[PDB]
């Protein structure tokens, strides 16, 4: 929760948590083996 | 008539469907307007997370009834 996520560039968390969690969650799950 | 699709930095995506055109011919004018992989699309509308073999009739979904895309990054 550093921010370590691919933020700020592709995304932005007012555009994406714009969901219900089952799927900003799967991004913030897909994020982590994304790289990050 | 054509539907707003918000992408994930607040664009929006604006191109013509009809309600005999299918959840996958929505992606496939993504895939003209912004050369996306349907593959990794993921079009919603009010969170009804949309499917992939239906039309905009199904869902009533009108022509600017406006629509989210949150693509899937997979792993690289």
């Amino acid at each position: 929760a550093e921010e370590k996520l691919p933020f700020p560039p592709d995304i932005d968390p007012q555009v994406f948590y714009e969901l219900p969690e089952e799927v900003q969650k799967e991004l913030m799950a897909e994020w982590e083996r994304a790289g990050a | 008539m054509q539907i707003f699709v918000k992408t994930l930095t607040g664009k929006t995506i604006t191109l013509e469907v009809e309600p005999s055109d299918t959840i996958e011919n929505v992606k496939a004018k993504i895939q003209d307007k912004e050369g996306i992989p349907p593959d990794q699309q993921r079009l919603i509308f009010a969170g009804k997370q949309l499917e992939d073999g239906r039309t905009l009739s199904d869902y009533n979904i009108q022509k600017e009834s406006t629509l989210h895309l949150v693509l899937r990054l997979r792993g690289g």
